C-alpha cells in the first residue's frame, strides 16, 4: 500500500500514514486471499496421504492410459493431454506491486496427479476410502459397469469393443481440445481478468484525480509544501481509493475462484476417488470413471461415461 | 540511481539495451504507462530502466512457546547484496539450514519449499507422502480381512458475531 | 480417543477461532480508525467543536465525516463478504447434516474418510462438529482372481462378490471384507460361454440340487 500509494517521498508517506490502518487492512486482504489459493489447492489436489506408481508393465486389459500417464521421457513428466494445456493457456510488476509463487509447484501438482490417476488405475476407489487393494482394470471396470444397473458380464463379452471405444474417445480429446478453441476459456478467463486487474491498477497511477500532475515528484519539486500539500493529499485519496476497489473485486473474485475449487474438490472426492450416482455431477451419460489432469490455475476432469446407444421398441408388461 | 532526463525524474537501474529507438524518440514506455527505457542525451544511446531490486521481508519462527530463533525470506530480491543462506525460487531464506531430505511440510514459504528440527530451524522441499507401489497384476486382487471402525471430525462454522453498527 | 485428541492438539478448533479472530480483528481496527486524522486538526470531533466556529468547524468535520464513512463502508463491504462465506459453510453444515446424520452418505469423502457408516452432530461457539463413524478395510491379503468360471463350457459370473483363489482352490468373497464362499448356482450366475471371456479359469460349481437328489 505504501509503495503503491505514495513510494519513495517522505512529504509524502507522512500524509498517508494519517489514515490509519488501510494500508494494514488491505495487505491483511491481500495475504488472505494468497493464503487460501494454496489452501485451494493442496483441498482440490492433495486428497492422498500416499504417492502411488502405476507398474512398469501397461498390461491393462487393452486400455490405453499413455495418452493421460505421465510421459517419462518428458523433461517434466507431463503427460500428453497435460503437456497440450500448459500449452494452450497463455499467461507488469515494478510499482510496489509483487506476485508470490504458489505453495505446490507445477511438478508436484503434476505429481498428485499421477498419483491419483496410478490409484484410480490400479486399484478403483479402493484407495480413497482406506488402502489400495489391486484390482485388475478390466475388473474394476466391470465393477464400475454394476454399479450403474448393468451386469458385469456385459464388459467382459464385449470387452475388446469397450477397451476400442475408450481408447478413440481418449485420442479424440486431444484433437478437441488442439481444434476447438475457447475449450479452455474457464481458465483463459481467470488468467486474463487478473491480468487485467493488474494492468488497470498499475494505469490508474497515471491519473490525475484532480490533481494537477499525475507524477508525485515533479508537483512536490515544482509547488511548495503549504500548497502542494493539498494536491498530493488529493492524489493520495484518489490512488487509494483505486486500491481499495482493486481489493474489493480481489475478495469477490477470491470467493468465485474458491466456490469453484470447491467444486473441482467434490468431484476429484466423489468422481476420481469414487463413483458417482449424482446425475450430470461427473458428465452426461452414467458415470464410470474420472481421470484428473492438471492445468495452469485449475483441473481438468475426463469423465468416462456410459450412454446407451441404438434401442429398440418393445411391448411390456408389469 | 537517481535520474533526471530531459525532466523525467525516477530511481532506477541504468543498464545497456537492444531496444531501436527510432531518432525522433527520446525515451519509451512498457505496457501500462511506465517508463521502460529512455535516450540519454549528450552521447545519444538507449538506456534500459529497471527498477533497484525491492521486496516484503518474512520471518519464519517456531513461536514463543518453543525458540527465539529466526529465519528471514528476502522474497524478490537476490541477498548476493545488502547464519545459513539458500537461494530459493520464492527467495533467499537466511537463518534457515538446507537439509537435502524431505518432510512434511510445517511453514509454507513457497515454490515447494518448507521450513524447527534438532534444536535449530530447516529449510526443506516438502515431501507428497510416502513412496509406494501397488502390485498390479492381470490376476491379483487385495481383499480386506478385518475392518476398523474409525472416528474422524470435521468442524465447519456456522454463524458470526451479530455485530450492528450506528 | 477423540476427547483426548481434540484435548491435546491445538489448533483443533481453528477453523472456528479463525473465524473469531477475524471479526474481532476488523472489528477492532473500525475502532482504531477513531484515532486517526485524515487530514483534521484532532481526531477528537468534541475539541474540534469545543474550539473551531462552525464556518470552519465545518470544513474539519466534513473531513472527518469522509475518513470514518469510507472506513464504515470498508468494513461492511469486508463483513459482506465474509458473511457470504460464513453463509456457505452453513449451507454445506446443513447439508452435511441432512446427508451425513438423518441419512447414510454415499458419495464418497464427504461424510469423512473410508465408507461412511453414520454421523454424530455436536454444537460449537458460532458452529457444528461432526464425528463421523467410517468403516476403514484393513489389513488386506492378496489373492488370484478370473472375472469368470468355465464350468462345462459354460461361463459363470458372481452375482456379487469376486472369485478368488487361495493357490489350490477357488472361492466367492464380498469385495468389502474376506469371506471365502464355496461357488454353486446359487452364489453365481450364467451368462454366454466360456470361449468368449479373455480371462477365465477351469473350475467346478456345485448345485445343491446334485445333493438334494443324491
Ligand atoms: C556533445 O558535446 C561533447 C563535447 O563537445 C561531445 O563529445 C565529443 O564527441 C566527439 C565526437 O564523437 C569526440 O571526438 C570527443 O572526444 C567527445 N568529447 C568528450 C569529452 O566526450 C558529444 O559528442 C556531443 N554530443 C552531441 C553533439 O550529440
Ligand atoms: C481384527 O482386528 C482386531 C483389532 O483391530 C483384533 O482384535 C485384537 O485381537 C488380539 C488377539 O486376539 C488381541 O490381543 C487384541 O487386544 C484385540 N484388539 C481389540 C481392539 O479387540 C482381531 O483379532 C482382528 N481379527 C482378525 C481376524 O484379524
Ligand atoms: C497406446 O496408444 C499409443 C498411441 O496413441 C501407442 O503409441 C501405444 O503403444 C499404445 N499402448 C499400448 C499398450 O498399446
Ligand atoms: C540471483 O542469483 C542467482 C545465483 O547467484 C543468479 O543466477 C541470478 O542471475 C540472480 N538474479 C538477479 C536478478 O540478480
Ligand atoms: C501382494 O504381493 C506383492 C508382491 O510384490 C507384495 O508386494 C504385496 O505386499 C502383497 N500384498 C500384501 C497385502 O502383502
Ligand atoms: C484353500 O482353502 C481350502 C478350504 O479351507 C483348503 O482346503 C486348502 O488347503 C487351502 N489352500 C491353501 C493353499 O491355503
Ligand atoms: C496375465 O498376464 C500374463 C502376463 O504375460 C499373461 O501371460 C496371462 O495370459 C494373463 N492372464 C489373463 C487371464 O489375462
Ligand atoms: C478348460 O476346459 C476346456 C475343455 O473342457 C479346454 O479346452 C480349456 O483349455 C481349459 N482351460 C484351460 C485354461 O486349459
Amino acid at each position: 500500500c505504501t509503495m503503491y500509494i505514495c513510494g519513495d517521498s517522505t512529504e509524502c508517506s507522512n500524509l498517508l500514514l494519517q489514515y490509519g490502518s488501510f494500508c494494514t487492512q488491505l495487505n491483511r486482504a491481500l495475504t488472505g486471499i494468497a493464503v487460501e489459493q494454496d489452501k485451494n489447492t493442496q483441498e482440490v489436489f492433495a486428497q492422498v496421504k500416499q504417492i502411488y506408481k502405476t507398474p512398469p508393465i501397461k498390461d491393462f486389459g487393452g486400455f490405453n492410459f499413455s495418452q493421460i500417464l505421465p510421459d517419462p521421457s518428458k523433461p517434466s513428466k507431463r503427460s500428453p493431454i497435460e503437456d497440450l494445456l500448459f500449452n494452450k493457456v497463455t499467461l507488469q510488476k515494478f510499482n510496489g506491486l509483487t506476485v508470490l509463487p504458489p505453495l505446490l509447484t507445477d511438478e508436484m501438482i503434476a505429481q498428485y496427479t499421477s498419483a491419483l490417476l496410478a490409484g484410480t488405475i490400479t486399484s478403483g476407489w479402493t484407495f480413497g476410502a482406506g488402502p489400495a487393494l489391486q484390482i485388475p482394470f478390466p475388473m474394476q471396470m466391470a465393477y464400475r459397469f454394476n454399479g450403474i444397473g448393468v451386469t458385469q458380464n456385459v464388459l467382459y463379452e464385449n470387452q475388446k469393443l469397450i477397451a476400442n471405444q475408450f481408447n478413440s474417445a481418449i485420442g479424440k480429446i486431444q484433437d478437441s481440445l488442439s481444434s476447438t478453441p475457447s475449450a479452455l476459456g474457464k481458465l483463459q478467463d481467470v488468467v486474463n481478468q487478473n491480468a487485467q486487474a493488474l494492468n488497470t491498477l498499475v494505469k490508474q497511477l497515471s491519473s490525475n484525480f484532480g490533481a494537477i500532475s499525475s507524477v508525485l515528484n515533479d508537483i512536490l519539486s515544482r509547488l511548495d509544501p503549504p500548497e502542494a500539500e493539498v494536491q498530493i493529499d488529493r492524489l493520495i485519496t484518489g490512488r487509494l481509493q483505486s486500491l481499495q476497489t482493486y481489493v474489493t473485486q480481489q475478495l469477490i473474485r477470491a470467493a468465485e475462484i474458491r466456490a469453484s475449487a470447491n467444486l473441482a474438490a467434490t468431484k476429484m472426492s466423489e468422481c476420481v476417488l469414487g463413483q458417482s450416482k449424482r446425475v450430470d455431477f461427473c458428465g452426461k451419460g452414467y458415470h464410470l470413471m474420472s481421470f484428473p489432469q492438471s492445468a495452469p490455475h485449475g483441473v481438468v476432469f475426463l469423465h468416462v461415461t456410459y450412454v446407451p446407444a441404438q434401442e429398440k421398441n418393445f411391448t411390456t408388461a408389469p | 540511481v537517481n535520474f533526471n532526463f530531459n525532466g523525467l525524474t525516477g530511481t532506477g537501474v541504468l543498464t545497456e539495451s537492444n531496444k531501436k529507438f527510432l531518432p525522433f524518440q527520446q525515451f519509451g514506455r512498457d505496457i501500462a504507462d511506465t517508463t521502460d527505457a529512455v535516450r540519454d542525451p549528450q552521447t545519444l544511446e538507449i538506456l534500459d530502466i529497471t527498477p533497484c531490486s525491492f521486496g516484503g521481508v518474512s520471518v519464519i519462527t517456531p513461536g514463543t512457546n518453543t525458540s527465539n530463533q529466526v529465519a528471514v525470506l528476502y522474497q524478490d530480491v537476490n541477498c548476493t547484496e545488502v547464519s545459513n543462506v539458500f537461494q530459493t525460487r520464492a527467495g533467499c531464506l537466511i537463518g534457515a539450514e538446507h537439509v537435502n531430505n524431505s518432510y512434511e511440510c510445517d511453514i509454507p514459504i513457497g515454490a515447494g519449499i518448507c521450513a524447527v528440527a534438532s534444536q535449530s530451524i530447516i529449510a526443506y522441499t516438502m515431501s507428497l507422502g510416502a513412496e509406494n507401489s501397488v502390485a498390479y497384476s492381470n490376476n491379483s486382487i487385495a481383499i480386506p480381512t478385518n475392518f476398523t471402525i474409525s472416528v474422524t471430525t470435521e468442524i465447519l462454522p456456522v454463524s458470526m458475531t451479530k455485530t450492528s453498527v450506528d | 480417543k477423540i476427547q483426548d485428541s481434540l484435548s491435546s492438539t491445538p489448533s483443533a478448533l481453528g477453523k472456528l477461532q479463525d473465524v473469531v479472530n477475524q471479526n474481532a480483528q476488523a472489528l477492532n481496527t473500525l475502532v482504531k480508525q477513531l484515532s486517526s486524522n485524515f487530514g483534521a486538526i484532532s481526531s477528537v470531533l468534541n475539541d474540534i467543536l469545543s474550539r473551531l466556529d462552525p464556518p470552519e468547524a465545518e470544513v474539519q468535520i466534513d473531513r472527518l465525516i469522509t475518513g470514518r464513512l469510507q472506513s464504515l463502508q470498508t468494513y461492511v463491504t469486508q463483513q459482506l463478504i465474509r458473511a457470504a462465506e460464513i453463509r456457505a459453510s452453513a449451507n454445506l453444515a446443513a447439508t452435511k447434516m441432512s446427508e451425513c446424520v438423518l441419512g447414510q452418505s454415499k458419495r464418497v469423502d464427504f461424510c469423512g474418510k473410508g465408507y461412511h457408516l453414520m454421523s454424530f452432530p455436536q454444537s460449537a461457539p458460532h458452529g457444528v462438529v461432526f464425528l463421523h463413524v467410517t468403516y476403514v478395510p484393513a489389513q488386506e491379503k492378496n489373492f488370484t482372481t478370473a472375472p469368470a468360471i468355465c464350468h462345462d463350457g459354460k461361463a459363470h459370473f458372481p452375482r456379487e462378490g469376486v472369485f478368488v483363489s487361495n493357490g489350490t482352490h477357488w472361492f466367492v468373497t464380498q469385495r468389502n471384507f474376506y469371506e471365502p464362499q464355496i461357488i454353486t448356482t446359487d452364489n453365481t450366475f450364467v451368462s454366454g460361454n466360456c470361449d468368449v471371456v479373455i480371462g477365465i479359469v477351469n473350475n467346478t460349481v456345485y448345485d445343491p440340487l446334485q445333493p438334494e437328489l443324491d
